[PDB]
């Protein structure tokens, strides 16, 4: 259909409205993931690896690295979240939703 | 070689001891968790997906259990007896498979601490004779003649559906067709709704536009168009035998030889015709309905003497028209008579909606039968909406074979349980314990009220037991919307006690079949 | 060329076009000629063909010759086709006019 | 219609009636007299949760039960 | 961050095999480019100097022709912008006849010149009501342009003078021989009422003598051999009947009921004499020529062989109806001898042997009758089809002239004038249509240019030669194809003539077609089914 | 999940889960139907699995044909089949609401809202809304230019330009011919006939019948020209005994007299039209046509044929009822008592040959009751295109017809409506408040859609007509050739109220019905 | 209308085999009826008995 998919056969593209609605799509997914972990009535989540460790957090970026998510915008902000983390130490939760609700609003 | 040599055949497998019954109790307790919110006047409707294409999207509980397939028995038995209930009374059928659940619930507890199935199972047979006896006790009366009466217990019999906007015209709607169809022969009384109370869904318009016929309505147009379309003051001669020239029933053939017998026949089945239709003519009717086909000739004999004919209508169609218009289904219009020509009716127009024609047989005098014709945004909605007319005419069924009603939004359920309670301070042997257990657990209907009306259970639950250990307070419940506690005398919910006692009882039974049941067998074939 | 992502004629549509195509139906027209070459003249020689069914036709005859040879290729049919033509309106010069229409091409 | 063999000989027993597989007399005609009639206090089409059945209530010259069973569902 | 996931909405909603196109580069360009690529590969067949095609559709049957209609026919098409094109180059040669190349040429230059102004800038509505307005403006002109007109049509020389145009695209070679039949053929049709009729016409197809050895046959030639023992008559009084020739029988069942041995002895001897009776009652009205639609009994053909009756059977319902308008018989019901009025005659019946084939001809003298018949030779059935496709041009172009008389000059003249004149036009025109009228005007360039790329000039030199030649006022000059160099020369005097319905109707169904391909917007392809074809095409 | 334990193999979407589905597949509808509004609109290319080509923008023909699969994509499928059922426009508008109403009531359910409240406020701005509709529309007089300013406003959003104008004329001269004073207009009555020979604006209104067949016999009269129309529903070909009569002969002789002797039920009825037609017409000036709903055979054609009779067989069975109220005779089922008051009259009847496929044409009636529109175009797309369009405009006039009042279009009633809704917001209790402000939002995506699909901007163009009516009063629509707002009532924009009272009832009740859901199931396997 | 997609968000970028529980009931309880699981398997060794 597109150029790119004309020249490269199975080649994946999302152009115009479909890739901004990609974008935010990944984003709410991720902001929904994450309000549970904001403020000190947050919850819990226990996180288990495939070799079946168990893992208790509410960190964001914890949360985060340990989710099963392939998609590239949720790799963006994973990132973003994760300097956050590494220069400042907090924030990551917030990060995450801030980034968000300014796709939401946008 | 060697085949392994077996006493049962392959692939028979067999569990047995605590794990069948453990496994019993989850699958009915799943089973009510599956409907569990869709109980009451804050209930969220659910889509059901049919594996024909199709889609369900309901608030009854009989129709989304009987919409989704399951493979561990306790599961099927539980579908029976939301049918069953469906069936028997028309509503309630969330209510029992939460009750049925809680009951299990509340049993499993038992059968861990080393207590046989039986001595539950007695418990809960007294049980539910004291609860009958209570719930009889409770009951107040109801004169049918009163309609605003009849008006409110529909109305609170339909709060809980999607009609509830609509809610008044929808109980106008039911009272109407109801009493229609109230009929007396041989001195037997009959209230028929499922055959001479005919829901007809056609989408498009308002459901505003909605109502129900003094008289029938089908999908059916004049054979000829010159046959008229609305006559005044019609006399109506019903038929379920075809007006044609069919074969015999013995093999009979004819041996032509002569030149003019091949014409001679042709023409004693045209006269024949003629001779049939003349028949039916000598009696003067006005319209003619049947049941098999009309020959053209036919046609063109009848519309000689004015008369209108609708070609081929259903069995069940015929017969509600008969009931409608006074009329009587023959066979032979040779032994046609005047009782069984149908005048009664008083108009017949076949008018156009949307782009199909239809025929009305309206403005009955004393109609036995009636159709509900239903307008609506498309199929599921008109779907939905008669379901919750099937629910108000079932109520109003149940009310008038059976004059007597009992509070609701859980106040019979609370009522009940706290005399349960008190009779069970009198009781010594190990019995008591089950039945206590059984007695609270019937507390499930105003604890789920509460949760989907999104109030606290725990402190509106325990109000409203502190309320009902008073004396006099046997009407408090809760209310659907708000989370408060109000005397049902006020609100004005009250449900037939028929209902209550269908609910009941077999929650209670399905509990007792449930707890009997050990060692489960499967895989062997027929 | 380029892929299309939809394209115009059915798949695996063959199209030859221009002078290599018009060489080719030349050489083809060639080949036939040559399968009946050596029946043409008093020294002339007897083809055998043999079906399917195992049935065996031997003939000096040009048209006969050519109509037991399966010919498939669109330009090469047109050579069989006159030597049909021939035998109908004259019955002699099967193999006469396959030849000169093959030198003539050639 | 279509009533079963052995109800109609339980019910032509108990009534009193006679089963006629034809009417044919023994002088070659076709006759019906009043001697093979059966006879009921009561006959009446009953319903039972959304179904119907015929109840033949209280027969002459000979005492007939029958027994309708509740329950559940029909597992039960 | 490996994967590029569907957009939630429509694109997750559509089916596993559907496919969707939105916006100009998916939809508009990609359905400008197939219809481009349509237009040339029917190119190259323009013309008289246009170049035979072999299509080999999905039976294995050949094409060896010249004719766009046909070769989009035998084309798999698949593309559907591509199929609207084809669609409306099937409605011309419905409508008219001739000019499907052209259909197909002045859609691919107008779609091309449309992508063209839709990179520039223009929107697609405007350049639509550009193309419309110059369309209208084109439909205007084109009546100013016309030279002669037929002025007769019951002669000969001038008739095949004007069917010569029509058939010298096609059989560029010998199209002299070819009008001369045609005319012949057409103006023994045509008689005084102005109604023609295309089916009057009929092609026979013989093998084996090459097609300079074709004749036309004032009557009907049927490839078949004679029932009976007569196989030559001199003077036909053919009766025509379209029930079997053999005694009727009973519609609802026939049963021989016999209770002595004197109906045994004597049915058949009885029948048999009915059936001599009956045919002997034909014969004594001086019918000498029978012919039925049915099957022929036994005895009824011994009987008219003793009273020597030919005998046809024509299988083909259309055939004896066509034999009926030619003799002028009336096709009885029953196998009654016909009166005076139904029967039909006809001057010469016979058998006769054409190359191999055995066929029976109804042969009549006068240069008149109400069918005729051109038997072609050739030594090839693609040869002869060819040919029979000329000759179905060459009627078509005949009947369109029984229409209308108006003639407009041929090879490129037309469109080179109505390009001169629309730019013309669009150069007063303010506003952004401009643009958009002088694209419909340069679109008329692709037909002389392909007549040039077929002849094998250069076009451009032909199109600025023939531009100024134009300009100096000469409306009438067109491309000479018999040159080795790029040169023009007055078309009115060579007799290079081209209808005026056809040019009129094939430049309304070009832009029409274009401009409904420019209409769409958004494509959305369901999954390509395995189902054995449509049930209404059966 | 709970339902999953029981059938392992069950699809299962719950709690938020079903309102972002459902809401999802609202907006993806939405997004696809947002260019077919207005006249400005896009055409969309169906193309089928066969390869079969449709060309059209209309909302419930590209609903149709779209490769969908889901569940709310059927629901609101059913929903705009229902809308066209019932009324044949707003489809489009359909679902652009049900969409709208959707987005907006999630704008305030993300936010921790639940949804009965929204729901509420829905049912509140309905009623509220229905009442402004009553107030805001025009009762008329249902003369000829508002009839055409009504079929222009449907036909030019279905079709070109020209088209629309061409078919504005065929659709209103129709119905007024077909229209009974008091009394409901029967559009069965109006055959669409399709030819496909010539130009789209060759589509014209006969006022006749058009019928696809033709006379089976070449001999027949090809134009007659005073006809009497014999409109009969008797089979005129041989029939067997019912009762497995057969034959038995001895001799040739008798089967000949069996042969002749069988044929005499079907010659003495045609034997009695022939001296109909002998009685009524002594001359050769007037004609005789015959219409037979049953076959005719060969032998009866000839005879028939053999009295100059023109006979067609094997018509469709609504015209008998159409000739009937064009030619002004009557059907017949037998021929036992036909006298010459049964027969119609038409000014001209002639055979129109295109092709394989015959025409007869039956014009110059007296006053014809029953007409015809009869479709030409060069493809078959084409004439799908054109039956599109003229049921859009016949729905859209019988509509206008049906009741006296009509509605200003271009959306400006959207407009006033949810300015009105706004004004009356403080008025409901609760916070419904936010439902009705909810419902106002969604009501103005008409304006909003067609600024987009004429090129403007939403925001601009919106606020501008907002102001214009605030200041006014008046009902300001959008000009979609210049944006700015304008009168719709002035230049003749009219809307079906019936149309608008659909819209805003079912979107209304699906809207609230779908935001209700909270579990979609497939648990059936 | 015979499929039921997955939600938008989190459901659709979990991984294949992954797995994920929210809520009450599909979390709390189901890691009770474990605990309880795993309390009648040792149960019955308990006391001298
Ligand atoms: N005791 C408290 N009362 C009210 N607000 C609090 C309290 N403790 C923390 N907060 C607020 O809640 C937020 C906690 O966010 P947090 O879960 O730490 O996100 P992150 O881990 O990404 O920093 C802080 O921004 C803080 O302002
Ligand atoms: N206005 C109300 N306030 C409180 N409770 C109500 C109200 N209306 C109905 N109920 C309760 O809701 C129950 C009916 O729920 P419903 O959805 O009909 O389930 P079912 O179909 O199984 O009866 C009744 O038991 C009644 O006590
Ligand atoms: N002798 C000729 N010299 C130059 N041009 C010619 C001559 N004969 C025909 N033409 C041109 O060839 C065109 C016909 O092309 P043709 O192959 O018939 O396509 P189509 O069948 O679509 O008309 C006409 O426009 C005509 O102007
Ligand atoms: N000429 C016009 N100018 C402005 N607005 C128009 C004009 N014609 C139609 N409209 C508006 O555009 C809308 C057309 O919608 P339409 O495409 O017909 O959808 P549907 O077919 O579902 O009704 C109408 O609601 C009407 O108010
Ligand atoms: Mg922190
Ligand atoms: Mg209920
Ligand atoms: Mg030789
Ligand atoms: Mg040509
Ligand atoms: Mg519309």
């Amino acid at each position: 259909m597109a150029a790119v998919k004309t020249l490269n056969p199975k080649a994946e593209v999302a152009r115009a409205q479909a890739a901004l609605a990609v974008n935010i799509s990944a984003a709410r997914g991720l902001q929904d993931v994450l309000r549970t972990n904001l403020g000190p009535k947050g919850t819990m989540k226990m996180l288990v690896s495939g070799a079946g460790d168990i893992k208790l957090t509410k960190d964001g970026n914890v949360l985060l690295h340990e989710m099963q998510i392939q998609h590239p915008t949720a790799s963006l902000i994973a990132k973003v979240a994760t300097a956050q983390d590494d220069i400042t130490g907090d924030g990551t939760t917030s990060n995450v939703l801030i980034i968000g609700e300014l796709l939401k609003q946008a | 070689g060697h085949r392994p040599v077996l006493v049962l055949s392959q692939n028979t497998k067999r569990e047995s001891g605590r794990k069948v019954q453990s496994g019993n109790i989850n699958a009915a307790k799943t089973i009510a968790d599956i409907i569990r919110t869709c109980l009451g006047p804050k209930s969220m409707m659910k889509m059901l997906l049919d594996p024909m294409g199709g889609i369900v999207m309901t608030n009854d509980g009989n129709a989304i259990l009987r919409e989704i397939q399951v493979q561990h028995p306790a599961a099927k038995s539980m579908i029976e007896i939301s049918r069953t209930q469906d069936e028997e009374v028309g509503d309630g059928t969330t209510s029992v498979i939460i009750l049925a659940g809680e009951m299990l619930s509340v049993a499993e507890h038992f059968l861990e601490q080393q207590m046989h199935p039986t001595v539950v199972i007695s418990a809960y047979r007294k049980a539910l004779d004291d609860m009958i006896s209570t719930l009889k006790k409770i009951s107040i009366p109801v004169d049918i003649s009163d309609s605003d009466m009849m008006l409110n217990i529909i109305n609170s019999s339909i709060t809980t559906k999607a009609i509830s906007r609509w809610s008044s015209l929808a109980c106008n709607i039911a009272l109407d067709a109801v009493k229609m169809v109230q009929f007396e022969e041989n001195g037997r009384k009959e209230i028929d709704i499922k055959k001479y109370a005919r829901v007809e869904k056609i989408p498009g318009g308002i459901i505003e536009d909605s109502c129900v016929l003094r008289g029938v309505m089908i999908n059916k147009d004049v054979t000829h168009p010159r046959m008229r379309r609305y006559i005044k003051n019609p006399r109506i001669v019903l038929l379920d035998s075809s007006l044609e020239y069919k074969k015999g029933e013995s093999q009979t053939d004819i041996e032509i030889t002569r030149e003019e017998d091949f014409t001679r026949i042709l023409q004693m089945e045209e006269e024949y015709i003629q001779q049939l239709c003349e028949d039916i003519i000598q009696l003067k009717p006005d319209v003619v309905i049947t049941e098999k086909g009309i020959s053209d000739l036919a046609q063109h004999y009848l519309m000689r003497a004015n008369i209108t004919a609708i070609r081929r209508v259903r069995k069940t169609d015929n017969n509600r028209i008969a009931r409608a218009c006074g009329a009587r289904i023959v066979s032979r219009p040779e032994e046609l008579r005047e009782d069984d020509v149908g005048t009664g009716a008083g108009l017949l127009e076949i008018k156009k909606i949307g782009d199909e024609y239809f025929t009305f047989i309206t403005d009955c005098k004393d109609p036995k039968a009636c159709t509900i014709l239903l307008r609506g945004a498309s199929k599921e909605i008109l779907s939905e909406v008669e379901r919750n007319l099937q629910d108000a005419m079932q109520v109003c069924r149940n009310v008038l074979l059976d004059p007597q009603l009992v509070p609701g939004g859980g106040a019979s359920e609370m009522a009940v349980a706290h005399a349960l309670t008190e009779k069970s301070k009198a009781m010594t042997g190990v019995e008591q314990w089950p039945y206590r257990a059984v007695a609270q657990a019937l507390e499930v209907i105003p604890r789920t009220l509460i949760q989907n009306c999104g109030a606290s259970t725990i402190r509106l639950l325990t109000s409203l037991r502190a309320k009902h250990t008073q004396e006099n307070c046997e009407t408090w419940g809760v209310n659907g919307e708000t989370g408060t506690l109000v005397d049902m005398k006020e609100l004005g919910i009250w449900e037939p006690l028929a209902v209550k006692l269908q609910t009941y009882k077999t929650a209670v039974e399905t509990a007792v079949l449930l707890l009997r049941i050990d060692d489960i067998v499967s895989g062997h074939k027929k | 060329m380029m892929p299309t992502p939809v394209i115009l004629l059915k798949e695996g549509t063959d199209s030859s076009q221009g002078i290599p195509q018009l060489v080719s139906n030349i050489s083809a027209c060639q080949v036939i000629a040559e399968a009946v070459r050596t029946t043409l003249g008093p020294r002339g020689m007897d083809k055998l063909i043999v079906d399917g069914r195992g049935k065996a036709t031997i003939s000096n005859d040009g048209a006969t010759i050519l109509k037991l040879l399966d010919v498939v290729h669109p330009a090469a049919k047109t050579l069989v086709d006159i030597a049909k033509s021939q035998d109908a309106e004259v019955g002699d010069g099967t193999t006469s006019v396959t030849l000169l229409a093959a030198e003539f091409l050639k | 219609r279509r009533v079963l063999k052995r109800d109609l000989k339980r019910i032509a027993k108990a009534s009193g009636a006679t089963i006629l597989s034809t009417l044919a007399n023994l002088e070659g005609e076709e006759t019906f007299e009043a001697a093979m009639l059966g006879q009921a206090e009561e006959v009446v089409q009953e319903r039972i949760c959304d179904d119907e059945l015929i109840l033949i209530k209280n027969t002459k010259a000979r005492t007939s039960a029958s027994i309708i069973l509740r329950g559940a569902n029909d597992f039960m | 961050a490996l994967h590029v996931p569907k957009a939630p909405g429509f694109a997750q909603m559509l089916k596993e095999g559907a496919k969707h196109f939105s916006g100009l580069e998916e939809a508009v360009y990609r359905n400008i480019q197939a219809c481009k690529e349509l237009a040339q590969t029917t190119r190259t067949a323009y013309g008289p100097n246009g170049m035979n095609k072999m299509v080999i559709n999905h039976l294995e049957k050949l094409f060896v022709t010249n004719d766009a209609a046909t070769i989009l026919r035998e084309l798999e098409v698949q593309h559907p912008a591509a199929k609207m094109i084809v669609m409306a180059s099937h409605m011309q040669e419905q409508e008219v006849g001739d000019g499907t190349n052209f259909v197909l040429v002045f859609a691919g230059a107008l779609l091309e010149l449309a992508e063209e102004l839709l990179r520039i800038g223009l929107s697609v509505s405007e350049v639509i009501e550009g193309y419309e307005i110059a369309c209208r403006k084109a439909h205007e002109i084109l009546p100013n342009l016309v030279c002669c007109s037929a002025k007769n049509l019951r002669d000969i020389d001038e008739v095949s003078s004007l069917l010569r145009t029509s058939i010298m695209s096609k059989q560029y070679g010998n199209e002299v021989f070819l009008a001369k039949l045609i005319a012949q053929a057409c103006v023994s049709i045509f008689p005084d009422s102005g109604h023609f009729n295309v089916d009057n016409i009929r092609v026979c197809k013989i093998l084996g003598s090459g097609i300079s050895s074709s004749s036309v046959l004032h009557g009907m030639v049927f490839k078949k051999e004679t029932e009976g023992d007569v196989t030559s008559v001199k003077d036909a009084k053919i009766a025509v009947y379209s029930c079997p020739f053999d005694g009727m029988i009973t519609e609802t069942k026939g049963t021989v009921l016999i209770k002595t041995a004197e109906e045994l002895m004597n049915f058949s001897k009885g029948e048999e004499n009915l059936m001599d009776a009956q045919v002997k009652a034909i014969a004594d009205t001086g019918a000498n020529v029978v012919v039925t639609g049915g099957k022929v009994a036994d005895m009824a053909l011994h009987y008219a062989n003793k009273y020597n009756i030919m005998l046809v059977r024509l299988n083909s319902k259309w055939d004896l109806r066509r034999l009926c308008k030619t003799v002028g018989a009336t096709a009885l019901p029953r196998l009654t001898p016909p009166v005076l009025e139904e029967m039909g005659h006809c001057d010469s019946v016979y058998l006769s042997e054409v190359g191999d084939t055995q066929v029976v001809v109804f042969k009549h003298e006068k240069e008149d009758g109400a069918i005729s018949t051109i038997v072609l030779r050739g030594s090839t059935d693609n040869l002869m089809d060819d040919i029979e496709r000329a000759v179905d041009d060459g009627v078509n172009t005949f009947k369109v002239l029984t229409r209308d008389k108006r003639l407009v000059p041929g090879g490129g003249a037309t469109e080179i004038e109505l390009a001169k004149q629309i730019t013309s036009y669009g150069e007063t025109c303010p506003g952004l249509e401009q643009y958009a009228i002088k694209k419909f005007a340069e679109a008329f360039e692709a037909i002389p240019r392909a007549l040039a790329e077929n002849s094998g000039v250069k076009a451009n030199e032909v199109i600025s030669k023939l531009y100024a030649v134009h300009q100096e006022g000469n409306k009438n000059v067109g491309l000479d194809i018999e040159a080795e160099v790029p040169a023009v020369k007055d078309m009115l005097e060579a007799g290079i003539l081209d209808t005026y319905l056809g040019k009129y109707w094939a430049i309304k169904l070009a832009t029409n077609a274009a401009v409904t391909v420019l209409r769409v917007d958004q494509i959305i392809m369901a999954k390509p089914a395995g189902g054995p074809k449509p049930p209404s095409g059966k | 999940a709970a339902v999953k334990t029981l059938n392992p193999k069950a699809e299962v979407a719950r709690a938020q889960a079903a309102l972002a589905v459902n809401i999802s597949a609202a907006r993806g509808l939405q997004d696809v139907l947002r260019t077919n509004l207005g006249p400005k609109g896009t055409m969309k290319m169906l193309v089928s699995g066969a390869g079969d080509i449709k060309l059209t923008k209309d909302g419930n023909v590209l609903l149709h044909e779209m490769q969908i699969q889901h569940p709310t994509a059927s629901l609101i499928a059913k929903v705009a089949t229902a809308q066209d059922d019932i009324t044949g426009d707003g489809t489009t508008s359909n679902v652009l609401i049900i969409g709208e109403l959707l987005k907006q009531a999630d704008l305030y359910i993300s936010e921790g809202l639940h949804p009965r409240i929204i729901t509420e406020g829905f049912e509140a701005a309905k009623e509220k809304a229905l009442q402004f509709l009553e107030e805001v529309k025009v009762s008329r007089e249902m003369d000829r230019e508002t009839l055409i300013d009504v079929a222009r406003t449907s036909l030019r959003t279905k079709v070109h330009a020209e088209l629309a104008d061409v078919l504005t004329e065929a659709v209103v001269d129709s119905i007024l011919a077909i229209k009974k004073q008091d009394e409901p207009i029967d559009l069965f009555m109006i055959e669409i006939m399709e030819m496909k020979h010539k130009s789209e604006t060759d589509t014209s209104l006969i006022r006749g019948l058009v019928l696809d067949h033709g006379a089976r016999h070449p001999d027949m009269k090809k134009r007659v020209e005073d006809a009497y129309i014999l409109t009969c529903n008797v089979s005129l070909e041989y029939e067997k005994t019912e009762v497995n009569s057969g034959f038995f002969y001895k001799s040739a002789e008798e089967r000949e007299k069996l042969v002749k002797a069988e044929r005499k039920f079907i010659e003495d009825r045609v034997k009695k039209i022939i001296e109909l037609k002998r009685k009524v017409c002594g001359d050769s000036d007037k004609g005789f046509v015959v219409i037979n709903q049953k076959g005719i055979d060969p032998f009866s054609l000839d005879a028939l044929s053999k009295e100059g009779i023109v006979a067609l067989r094997r018509a469709k069975r609504r015209n008998m009822e159409r000739l009937t109220l064009a030619c002004g005779g009557v059907a017949l089922n037998s021929f036992d008592d036909l006298s010459p008051d049964c027969l119609g009259h038409a000014g001209l009847v002639y055979e129109y040959t295109l092709g394989e496929e015959k025409f007869t044409f039956i014009e110059k009636c007296n006053n014809p009751r029953s007409v015809t529109l009869l479709i030409k175009g060069p493809n078959k797309h084409t004439l799908t295109q054109i039956k599109d369009a003229v049921r859009d405009g016949l729905r859209a006039v019988k509509n206008a017809i049906d009741d006296g009042c009509v509605v200003p279009g271009a959306g400006a009633v959207e407009v006033a409506m949810a300015e009105a809704l706004i004004k009356h917001k403080p008025s409901v209790k609760g916070r419904a408040q936010l439902g009705v402000q909810a419902f106002a939002d969604a009501l103005l995506i008409i304006p909003k859609v067609l600024a987009q699909n004429s090129g403007f901007d939403l925001q601009e163009t919106l606020v501008k007509i907002q102001a214009e009516h605030s200041e006014s009063g008046q009902l300001v629509g959008v000009d979609l050739n210049t944006g700015e707002p304008m009168v719709a009532a002035e230049v003749g924009v009219w809307d079906n109220y019936c149309v608008k009272k659909q819209l805003l009832h079912s979107c209304t009740v699906i809207a609230t019905n779908i935001l209700l859901v909270d579990e979609i199931m497939r648990a059936g396997m």
